[PDB]
């Protein structure tokens, strides 16, 4: 099989509290290179924070996390861990993992898909769902995904079969402390009536699951 | 501890132009060296992924488009001919030593010819005016470039300050941005008004744009 690393554990944590993500690596064992935890805060850019050889144990961190991170690897179960501690509004970003190619190989060539951290004392609240319903050739179509948090939220259409001309907004934070995100499709004005539309979206901070039916 | 300042900060460019983009080290390293720089492509919400590697190697499955080259202080990304896949935001990086740094980023973004926005309206969904609000949609699909203006109308009363705004990011296919204005009001508010408009503004229009309906149809 590929190489593939796995990224799993983020989401929402209050100031000063703890969490801890790990990264499941495949196609190699990760005995033979260095793992990294490398992160992004939104908007910004991309900031080393520690790095592991697993077969020894020897660890390095930058300053900004130095003294409340702490990395570690089961090479048995060929995993990496980064423990949180002491969070802060900060350190809010996407963490990736990815490795160094190997001995002489400094690049990193592979990453996982990172895992969203969100440090903050709001509470996790699940998204309504509205329909965004057209009418008068080509129609537009949508779901408002209204009043949740944490970041993220995913929306596929007919279960992931309709993929053209869609666009999910990004979230945009709304006075209240919540986000708020539309949705949306241009179809063929033809399709209506005789195909249905359903959005279906997915906020696992919640474990909330919705499909709606758009139509007149 | 070597910082990696990256230049320029934003640029736009077309389809088939050559785009080079730049990186400095700030420690004093002599033209004898090179190959300690590598060039990674994010484009919006993915991982990092790696184009060069050792200043110049060009890493497998990468188009050969991109090439990169340097010594002493100075390395260099060059697209040879920019592809609309191509915008992203793309980063250098010291390997020389420990710790690993990388430059601040250089967003690309794809010029293209003006296209207007098609503009979609949507009313609240009852569904939703049970809870007591009431959102209003307006969607200005696949245009570019990317400044526009919308402003709501209520019985001709102008709206502020009860919208907000989300853009998408620049589409890699077809190099447009698509945009959300979305009107929240009360269900008291919303009810003792008649005309909801939305009133489009963009270089690719001779004149603005309104859809607009009437509550209840």
């Amino acid at each position: 099989s590929e190489v593939q690393l796995v990224e799993s554990g983020g989401g929402l944590v209050q100031p000063g509290g703890s969490l801890r993500l790990s990264c499941a690596a495949s196609g190699f064992n990760i005995k033979d290179t260095y793992i990294h935890w490398v992160r992004q805060a939104p908007g910004k850019g991309l900031e080393w924070v520690a790095r592991i050889y697993p077969t020894n144990g020897y660890t390095r961190y930058a300053d900004s996390v130095k003294g409340r991170f702490t990395i570690s690897a089961d090479t048995s179960k060929n995993t990496a861990y980064l423990q949180m501690n002491s969070l802060r509004a900060e350190d809010t970003a996407v963490y990736y993992c990815s490795r160094w190619g190997g001995d002489g190989f400094y690049a990193m060539d592979y990453w996982g898909q990172g895992t969203l951290v969100t440090v903050s004392s709001a509470s996790t609240k699940g998204p309504s769902v509205f329909p965004l319903a057209p009418s008068s050739g080509t129609a537009a179509l949508g779901c408002l995904v209204k009043d949740y948090f944490p970041e993220p939220v995913t929306v596929s259409w007919n279960s992931g079969a309709l993929t053209s001309g869609v666009h999910t907004f990004p979230a945009v934070l709304q006075s209240s402390g919540l986000y708020s995100l539309s949705s949306v499709v241009t179809v063929p004005s033809s399709s209506l009536g005789t195909q249905t539309y359903i959005c279906n979206v997915n906020h696992k901070p919640s474990n909330t699951k919705v499909d709606k039916k758009v139509e007149p | 501890d070597i910082q990696m300042t990256q230049s320029p900060s934003s640029l736009s460019a077309s389809v088939g132009d050559r785009v080079t983009i730049t990186c400095r080290a700030s420690q004093d390293i002599p033209r004898s060296i090179s190959g300690y720089v590598a060039w990674y492509q994010q484009k919006p919400g993915k991982a990092p992924k790696l184009l060069i590697y050792w200043g110049s190697y060009l890493y497998s499955g990468v188009p050969s488009r991109f090439s990169g080259s340097g010594s002493g202080t100075d390395f260099t990304l060059t697209i040879s001919s920019l592809q609309p896949e191509d915008f992203a935001t793309y980063y250098c990086q010291q390997h020389y030593t420990t710790p690993p740094t990388f430059g601040q980023g250089t967003k690309v973004e794809i010029k293209r010819t003006v296209a207007a926005p098609s503009v979609f309206i949507f009313p609240p969904s009852d569904e939703q005016l049970k809870s007591g609000t009431a959102s209003v949609v307006c969607l200005l699909n696949n245009f570019y470039p990317r400044e526009a203006k919308v402003q709501w109308k209520v019985d001709n009363a102008l709206q502020s300050g009860n919208s907000q705004e989300s853009v998408t990011e620049q589409d890699s296919k077809d190099s447009t941005y698509s945009l959300s204005s979305t009107l929240t009001l009360s269900k008291a508010d919303y009810e003792k008004h008649k005309v909801y408009a939305c009133e489009v503004t963009h270089q690719g229009l001779s004149s603005p744009v309104t859809k607009s309906f009437n509550r209840g149809e």
